[PDB]
């Protein structure tokens, strides 16, 4: 289970991801970043089937990057959403499907408002004010669902998401070796070097 | 992939001193019933060259139609096509063995297992087995089915190695091929007691022989055999 | 004139200038004989060089152990025929352990030449071949013309000049035809015919090509030093 | 073969031009006058009918103004065929878009879609260019009102205020002449109208030659309107801005 | 169902010496516990000194060897009769072998040769064309059985000089060509006895400078 | 599908479509490159027979190819968008399997490589359109500008002018600029940019746009007013 | 109009003579071939002194062992030495060895005459296709858009090439040494140049069994080309 | 199977075994499992050997092609990419590949990249991969340390190696070594198993479950 967790708060989205990279019976490493930036304000956490889980993220990460160059112009986070949901509702019925699950987190400027987008492998988008992917979710929903608020600042929801980290640190059964957690916001995207 | 429905069951062969002989009965299968009692299984090309089909008859009778193809297409701006530009048997067989192994590599054989009996043109003995598998191999004696594990035995008797073929007389081959025929009659129960026969020699060419049947049986030691044990009534 | 555009068109005569103009490019090309005994086949060609610091183009192709050819002007157009030939050779091993025909491989060449010159878009081979071989109805030598009509002879040459070498030959008719069991004596007929389609220049080491091919003699290639005995 | 027959629609002349954009451009020339004007708080699009009859009906006519989407209309020149079938293709690509980003497609990203498949008929497929130039009057909320134009070559330029098909030259002098750029809506449909009138072929201009549409904020609140003008509602402008 | 493979017995075995080379193979084909044929050669010259067999599935390897001998002609109407060496020749027949990847030739493939050093080789592949030059391989079905005795009769493992007691190894002396024909005998002889796939006859295929010739022997034939 | 050969030699070796498309490249907008010694400035023509243009969304002149290499261009508007497009789509695609940004020289290859394929490609005429292409190399100070036409041949260039009097431009480049010396700060080589379009121009109002490329993504683009400084600075100097 | 793929009554494709003729228009390059190795050289022509000349990259690397000089429509060599590098390779590749280079040259010519109505056009560029192999050594090979290819043991193509190969004529022999090659390629470059021959608009290359295809640098040609000076005044 | 390769102070140790297993069969003791791409890349073998084998030595002629194309060398990122990308499009159809791509260029300094046939490419200081994996990493993480001088850091990856030849079944044979610096690889030895145990036996005082 490649835990990634997703708040949006008052002014900002936060993403936290796991570090470990476990194939079978060995940890092959402890620092795996599982994330890419689509865009100067748009950032994409991932989890899924190996492989196929940088390569999508790579693939949409082109794309965007793509769009942003062709017209001068970065894209909303739900317009980015819509696409990447898109992508993988395509994909769920080709050959070979990617088996990849999607935190989108962004900061749109035209709206000057955070917003966090949860997309499965299947295509199943919803906008969220916290969201996780995989077994982390039946943990930390019901935690946030009684400590969360609109208005949090960026470092109350820092603190809750301590709190989150906490609990699967304490409850759930494999050693995902920490998580990198990264802030979205007006000013762009910013990672949490000590957590 | 198929399943084999209308079948032949063995082709027995072996060479002699002047050439070849081949047999096979002439009843098509339908599983335990015996359904077709007129089916010719050894189809002649050319006065040099006999091949011996057992297994599916459907892709039998497609062999039989390459084959006749085959002479056909030989012919075909060939002045000396009844000559030095014949079809030997080498080339039949090597046709039918490249036709083999592609069907069973595009998963969709032909059912079959053949054997190629003949004289080439240097008067050289020509025996040689493909099967659905593309496998190929040549021996003295060559035998499909049942008549490997009953025929063969009597008939390697006769020509155990290359060194007892010029020792081996056309009726001495003849004689050991009737008798492993009557030997599959008693003992396969997907043969008939009708068949047909071969002779492929360098002198005398082609000979075929057909409403075979199998002679001489014995049956009468059959009266005194009573019960499975015990029984003495 | 107005019928010479492409290969599509007749002429109100019924002539194929496209065709007529690709015979044109052989005529061309530098000489090469071809002539036959019972035993043995032999092809001598004589090589074109651009200058003196230039090699001498080869003009024999191997097609396979019992077939071969030789070329009269594009070159090419030679290559993509005898790759056709060597593919044809080796079907007819692969799937029926029999070697081709030379009869046949003429028949094969003609049919091939053929489609380009009834089809729009594409052109005829600028190229002419004579094709040695030796077979289960002995040794033969063919003539090929990219019009894609191909002839069995005793012997022939194609090429610039090529008209003195095929009257010599002509006249030679009844003495190599046998020479039979020895191959220097049938090469030594070949060099002598084509000397007579030589003007100024004389055959020299590495001016001059010979293959041969017979009853025990796989189809070989000899040039340089290997063809100064004949000299 | 086929190639005796072969005009070769996509090669440069000596001196380095399309021949068949060229001619095609001459087409246009023809064509009734189009003309868009922009203004800060909307957009017209005023064109001519060409020699109509009285047998013709006029309430479902359009041979000129199209609808693209809700944001985005079309003034035409040229072959009205060609035009319907670019029409559609312009539809379909918005409505890719809207389903791709869930978000309506930027005016000038349609234009350049549509642009760059002209400019595939004059480099490419040996078939004969779209006899067609366009007027792009629409919005969107990152440049807000625009107007562009695109031609057989498929180049493609935005404009203040523009004239295609018939009579340019005249049209372009008189826009360039009585164009401000703190002009309102209502003074450009009166420029618009007054334009076609001195620029036309036709003795006087009415209300059944012509068709009419304004792209406004004059939408209850923060959103856009189009109005394609009935005939009633052309005569009523025409004798509003004292015309007829 | 239908299985496109087979499995034709036999065994094959490849010895490389200073300045020569031999490849072997036993002449027996069968399927499941009857004899198809007691004479039915398995390694071929396939031109310029090279020996191959690939042994497993007859209809495999026969396709196989044939595709090989193939290449090689027209190696030489490509590359201006050049003489294909034995590191060229293993190259080639991995992508022949790895070419069908995903529907193998069911074979072990052993060739043997001669270096450009003029030095003894042999080559040894996987079905799916992993190849790798080695001094001694014994391949199919009493494989098992053989190769053992060759890492102590040929390469002397396990072996040490007495006296020393463990300390000082057995010098690894060169094999002449009549020595090598020894242990292959000996190993087909052995074979025989306890596999009952391998039988009927030896025959022996010998690569030196000078060509490639053939020694035939005879195996027990139960 | 249409296959005709349009691009094909004439007797005396020549392939007119080719050259024809130079033609169109000679009446396009003038456009001219100059590298200083940390620097590239890309400057562009705009003819003035067009007013009543909204110069806000008109397509600019010079286009970013990816953040740190641009591309200007004269010839065929349409034409240009193409190649644009494709150089765009293969900078990204460089990005995604290199790992690493494309150098300007790779760019300039490919772009020059699609315009040669359309010179002996089936169906297909050459592009009408002769490209600038400048930026700076991934974590690299040294300025690149490279020029490429409808042939596909392509080179390096201390400083280059393509398009309408591109001949009288290039005559001016030629006697004032020193290789031993280039413009050593970004002042002087946008001034030697303007200089060089002074000569043809017309009026220095709308007609010249000018974009400064500088190391590590550093891409702007001057303002009316910033380079209507430059030319009452450079006339102001002439008056002597 | 007419057929890309016609005939002339000479028996001659017109498409293939007219591409000849864009060769001759195109700029000198040189080859020699000596029992020390095999020399490339070419006149780089820049059409203005704004043009960087090191960027003008007329010789170029096939493969360790193979080099290859252009004269003529330069831009349509690049696919040709794209195949020629992917042919080298792949070889490499499937055989374990060096490819020899005349079939190097034979994979390069094959591309030639693929043109019809595959590619509209022939090819409008010249090759001098130089290597070493263990099999025939120290080879020249002049690659043509008919498809043909002689080799050579020295030979001159581009807008110079008649009057550089009666020069070749007379110069070459057999035992010549690898620095006499060198400076033979000058001389006779400087002699059919229009601009005065220096080490920016002129470029040196060879090919030897040990260092394989090198580019000589700017410094290294420039002294060969003092060399040369002083030999010829030196008589 | 088991193959190392670490980053350390003085470049990168790349250490592999020997054996090839077929079930309990061993077919192998003298299998090469480091393939020499260019005198700056080296790759390992794990897994499916003709698979290894095959598309390494194909990513060795795609590596080629690149610095005849660009003039320059391949960097050990964009190699490594080629190679996942390519068994990324063969995913599912049953490759088995585990692989190290280690290497060392001027802009990236020593780099290793893990390569897996499920598409997995990992950036990584140390990386252990094969049947004998867990085995290499028990003795290399518990004596690792980034200042290790080269002499032992060889004899580390060379240890380590031993320690999973003895203990892993489908290990063994022989220890090839290999030490990447600024100016390339550099070979150091093929070490039989058979003699370098007994040796290290005696003279580090360990191996005490085994009777000698
Ligand atoms: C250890 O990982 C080692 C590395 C290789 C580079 C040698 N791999 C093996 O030993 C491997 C077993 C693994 C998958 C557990 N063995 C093989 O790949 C083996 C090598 C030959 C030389 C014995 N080949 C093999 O098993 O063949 C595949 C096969 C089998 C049957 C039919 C088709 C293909
Ligand atoms: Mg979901
Ligand atoms: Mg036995």
């Amino acid at each position: 289970m490649d835990i990634i967790l997703g708040i949006r708060v008052q002014d900002s989205v936060i993403l936290a991801s796991s570090k470990a990279v476990t194939r079978g019976i060995s940890v092959l490493k402890d620092s795996d970043d599982k994330t890419r930036q689509l865009s100067p304000h748009t950032l994409m956490s991932f989890a899924g089937e190996a492989g196929d889980t940088v390569q999508f993220a790579e693939y949409i990460q082109a794309n965007i990057q793509l769009y942003s160059i062709r017209e001068d112009y970065e894209l909303s986070p739900q317009a980015v959403s819509s696409f990447v949901r898109q992508e993988l509702a395509k994909s769920i019925r080709s050959r070979r499907p990617y088996q990849v699950n999607v935190l989108i987190g962004g900061y749109d400027k035209k709206k000057n408002k955070p917003e966090l987008y949860q997309i499965d492998y299947l295509g199943t988008k919803v906008e969220l004010p916290y969201g996780a992917h995989g077994y982390s979710g039946f943990y930390t929903f019901s935690l946030l669902d009684h400590h969360y608020r609109p208005d949090m600042t960026t470092e109350e929801g820092l603190d809750l998401l301590k709190l989150c980290v906490q609990e699967l640190e304490k409850r759930m059964p494999m050693d995902f070796k920490g998580v990198i957690v990264k802030i979205v916001d007006k000013d762009g995207i910013r990672q949490v070097d000590d957590f | 992939t198929q399943q084999p429905i209308v079948t032949g069951t063995s082709v027995i062969s072996m060479k002699y001193d002047n050439g070849v002989i081949i047999a096979a009965d002439n009843l098509g299968s339908y599983g335990s019933l015996l359904r077709f009692n007129g089916v010719e299984r050894l189809i002649p090309v050319g006065d040099n060259t006999v091949v011996g089909i057992s297994g599916d008859i459907s892709d039998m009778q497609h062999i039989e139609r390459l084959l006749k193809d085959l002479v056909t297409e030989n012919a075909y701006d060939n002045p000396l096509a009844d000559a030095e530009e014949a079809l030997e048997p080498s080339y039949i067989f090597e046709y039918l063995a490249t036709v083999m192994y592609q069907r069973r590599s595009k998963m969709n054989p032909l059912w079959n297992a053949i054997i190629v009996a003949g004289v080439q043109s240097n008067g050289d003995q020509f025996l040689r087995y493909v099967n659905l598998l593309g496998v190929t191999y040549s021996s003295p004696t060559l035998a499909t089915g049942f008549g490997a594990h009953m025929a063969n035995p009597l008939l390697r008797k006769v020509v155990d190695r290359e060194s007892d073929i010029p020792k081996t007389t056309v009726q001495v081959a003849e004689e050991a091929i009737v008798n492993a025929m009557r030997v599959l009659y008693y003992r396969d129960a997907r043969s008939s007691r009708n068949f047909s026969l071969a002779i492929i020699d360098k002198n005398t060419g082609l000979t075929f022989k057909k409403n075979l049947q199998v002679e001489n049986m014995k049956w009468d030691f059959a009266k005194d055999i009573k019960g499975y044990g015990t029984q003495k009534i | 004139n107005n019928y010479d555009g492409d290969t599509v068109t007749f002429s109100p005569t019924g002539r194929l200038f496209q065709v007529e103009y690709a015979l044109e490019a052989i005529k061309q090309g530098s000489v090469t004989v071809g002539l036959r005994s019972n035993t043995h086949a032999v092809l001598v060609a004589l090589k074109r060089n651009a200058d003196e610091l230039s090699s001498y183009q080869k003009k024999i192709i191997k097609c396979d152990e019992h077939m071969g050819l030789s070329l009269a002007g594009l070159a090419p157009d030679a290559r993509v025929l005898s790759n056709y030939l060597r593919q044809q050779c080796n079907y007819s091993s692969l799937v029926f352990n029999r070697k081709l025909a030379v009869e046949r491989a003429g028949h094969l060449l003609c049919d091939k030449a053929q489609k380009n010159t009834q089809s729009y878009g594409g052109r005829p081979y600028g190229v002419g071949l004579l094709i040695i071989g030796y077979d289960k109805s002995g040794a033969h030598l063919l003539e090929f013309q990219p019009s894609g009509n191909v002839t069995e002879l005793y012997g022939t040459a194609i090429g610039a000049r090529s008209q003195g070498a095929k009257t010599y030959l002509e006249r030679t008719l009844d003495t190599f035809i046998k020479i039979d069991g020895n191959p220097d004596e049938l090469i030594k007929a070949g060099v002598e015919a084509i000397s007579q389609s030589l003007r100024d220049e004389s055959l020299t080491v590495d001016n001059l090509s010979i293959a041969i091919v017979g009853k025990d003699t796989p189809f070989t290639i000899y040039d340089g030093e290997a063809v100064a005995k004949y000299i | 073969g086929s190639r005796r027959y072969d005009s070769r629609t996509t090669i440069f002349s000596p001196e380095g031009r399309l021949y068949q954009v060229e001619y095609a451009l001459e087409s246009i020339s023809h064509a009734g006058t189009a003309i868009g004007i922009m203004a800060s708080d909307g957009i017209v699009l005023a064109a001519e009918r060409k020699v109509t009859s009285t047998l013709l009906e006029q309430d479902t006519s359009t041979e000129k103004l199209y609808k693209l989407n809700d944001k985005i209309a079309v003034a035409v020149a040229g072959l009205t065929a060609d035009a319907e079938i670019l029409i559609n293709t312009a539809r379909i690509h918005a409505q890719n878009y809207l389903k791709t980003y869930n978000e309506d497609i930027p005016v000038e990203i349609l234009v350049r879609r549509l642009s760059d498949i002209k400019q595939g008929y004059t480099q490419h497929g040996g078939l004969r260019p779209f006899g067609v130039s366009f007027i792009y009057a629409g919005y969107d909320d990152r440049y807000g009102y625009q107007l562009y134009t695109s031609n057989p070559s498929g180049n493609y330029t935005g404009w203040k205020a523009i004239s295609v098909g018939a009579n340019t030259s005249a049209a372009q002098t008189l826009l360039q002449m009585d164009y401000k750029d703190d002009m309102k809506v209502d003074d450009a449909i009166e420029l618009a109208l007054k334009t076609l009138s001195k620029t036309t072929d036709s003795s006087a201009l009415t209300y059944d030659r012509l068709e009419f549409a304004t792209i406004r904020k004059g939408a209850n609140d923060g959103e856009v309107y189009q109005k394609i003008f009935k005939p009633q509602e052309i005569k009523d402008i025409l004798v509003k801005t004292g015309i007829t | 169902q239908f299985n496109p493979y087979g499995d034709n017995g036999g065994t094959i075995l490849g010895i490389a010496g200073e300045d020569f080379a031999v490849l072997a193979g036993d002449t027996r084909n069968i399927t499941d516990y009857s004899i198809n044929s007691r004479y039915e050669p398995k390694v071929f010259d396939c031109g310029d000194n090279i020996v191959m067999s690939a042994n497993g599935f007859a209809a495999d390897g026969d396709a196989l060897v044939k595709r090989f001998k193939n290449s090689v002609k027209w190696y030489h109407f490509d590359h201006n009769d050049k003489k294909l060496s034995i590191n060229s020749a293993a190259r080639n027949i991995q992508h022949l072998l790895y070419g069908k990847r995903f529907f193998p030739y069911y074979v072990h493939t052993i060739i043997a040769g001669l270096d450009e050093d003029g030095k003894g080789a042999v080559y040894s592949f996987d079905p799916v064309g992993s190849y790798e030059r080695e001094q001694c391989r014994a391949g199919g079905a009493a494989a098992s059985l053989i190769m053992p005795f060759l890492d102590n009769q040929v390469n002397f493992k396990n072996q040490y000089e007495p006296g020393t007691n463990g300390k000082v190894k057995k010098p690894l002396k060169y094999l002449s060509v009549e020595e090598v024909i020894k242990l292959v005998r000996d190993s087909f002889t052995s074979a025989t006895e306890r596999h009952i796939q391998v039988g009927d006859g030896l025959e022996i295929l010998i690569v030196t400078k000078d060509g490639v010739r053939k020694e035939f022997y005879e195996l027990k034939r139960d | 599908g249409y296959d005709r050969a349009l691009s094909i030699f004439s007797p005396d070796g020549h392939i007119f479509q080719v050259e024809y498309a130079l033609e169109a490249v000679k009446r396009g907008t003038c456009a001219v490159g100059v590298k200083g010694k940390n620097c590239v400035v890309l400057g562009c023509e705009r003819r003035s027979t067009l007013k009543l243009q909204d110069t806000r969304i008109t397509p600019s002149k010079v286009s970013k190819i990816d953040s740190h290499v641009v591309l200007s261009f004269s010839g065929l508007n349409a034409d240009s968008r193409i190649l644009i497009e494709k150089a765009r789509v293969e900078a990204q695609s460089h990005r995604l399997t290199l790992e690493d940004p494309v150098t300007v020289e790779y760019l300039t290859r490919y772009v020059a490589g699609v315009q040669q394929r359309y010179t002996q490609s089936g169906g297909v005429r050459p592009f009408g359109v002769s490209t600038l292409i400048a930026g700076f190399d991934p974590r690299d100070d040294e300025p690149k500008l490279y020029q490429t036409e409808p042939s596909g041949i392509y080179s390096s260039w201390s400083a280059q002018t393509i398009g309408r009097n591109s001949k009288t431009v290039r005559e001016f480049l030629e006697k004032n600029y020193d290789r031993k010396e280039p413009p050593a700060t970004v002042e002087e080589c946008v001034k030697l940019t303007v200089r060089s379009l002074l000569e043809v121009v017309q009026t220095g109002a709308k007609n010249i746009e000018i974009t400064v490329v500088k190391p590590d993504s550093d891409i702007v683009a001057l303002s009316s007013e910033e380079i209507n400084q430059y030319v009452t600075q450079i006339e102001q100097e002439k008056q002597e | 109009d007419r057929g890309v793929s016609t005939f002339s009554p000479e028996g001659r494709l017109f498409q293939v003579e007219y591409s000849l003729e864009a060769i001759k228009l195109g700029s000198t390059a040189i080859g020699i071939a000596t029992k020390e190795g095999v020399v490339l050289g070419v006149e780089k022509r820049a059409t203005s002194p704004l043009l960087e000349s090191d960027s003008i990259e007329k010789i170029v690397e096939i493969d360790r062992h193979i080099g290859c000089a252009m004269s003529g429509l330069t831009a349509d060599a690049r696919s040709m030495i794209e195949h020629a590098r992917t042919a080298a390779v792949t070889h490499n590749l499937y055989y374990d060895e060096d490819i020899n280079v005349e079939s190097l040259t034979q994979s390069v010519c094959d591309l030639a005459l693929r043109f019809g109505e595959l590619m509209s056009r022939p090819f409008g560029v010249a090759l001098l296709i130089a290597g070493h192999d263990a099999d025939d050594g120290y080879q020249l090979f002049h690659a043509e858009p008919s498809g043909t290819f002689y080799r050579y043991n020295a030979k001159a193509i581009g807008s110079g090439s008649e009057g550089a190969q009666a020069e070749l004529l007379n110069e070459w022999h057999s035992s010549l040494t690898l620095k006499e090659a060198e400076l033979l390629v000058l001389k006779i470059l400087k002699q059919v140049m229009e601009e005065k021959l220096d080490e920016n608009n002129a470029q040196l290359s060879c090919i030897t069994k040990q260092d394989g295809f090198k580019i000589y640098d700017n410094e290294k040609t420039a002294e060969l080309i003092k060399e040369l000076k002083e030999k010829e005044a030196a008589e | 199977t088991t193959t190392l390769a670490f980053r350390f102070q003085g470049g990168i140790i790349v250490a592999v075994d020997s054996r090839a297993t077929a079930g309990n069969w061993v077919a192998s003791q003298t299998v090469k499992k480091v393939i020499e791409i260019n005198p700056f890349l080296l790759g390992t073998m794990a897994g499916g050997a003709a698979d290894c084998q095959f598309w390494e030595t194909w990513l060795g002629s795609q590596c080629r092609l690149h610095e005849l194309r660009e003039k320059e060398r391949i960097s050990v990122a964009a190699a490594s990419k080629i190679l996942s990308n390519l068994v990324y499009q063969y995913k599912g159809a049953g490759l088995s590949m585990g692989t190290m791509i280690c290497g060392y260029t001027r802009k990236e300094g020593p780099t290793i990249y893990y390569v897996d046939s499920d598409g997995t490419r990992l950036k990584g200081d140390i990386f252990c991969v094969g049947s004998g994996q867990t085995f290499a990493y028990g003795v290399l993480d518990s004596n690792y340390k980034w200042d290790l001088s080269v002499e032992d850091a060889l004899y580390l990856g060379k240890r380590s190696i031993l320690a999973a030849a003895h203990r892993n079944a489908y290990s063994g044979g022989s220890v090839n070594l290999y030490h990447v610096t600024e100016d390339g690889w550099i070979y150091h030895g093929n070490h039989d198993v058979g003699e370098l145990f007994w040796k290290v036996k005696e003279e580090e005082g360990s191996f005490n479950n085994v009777i000698g």
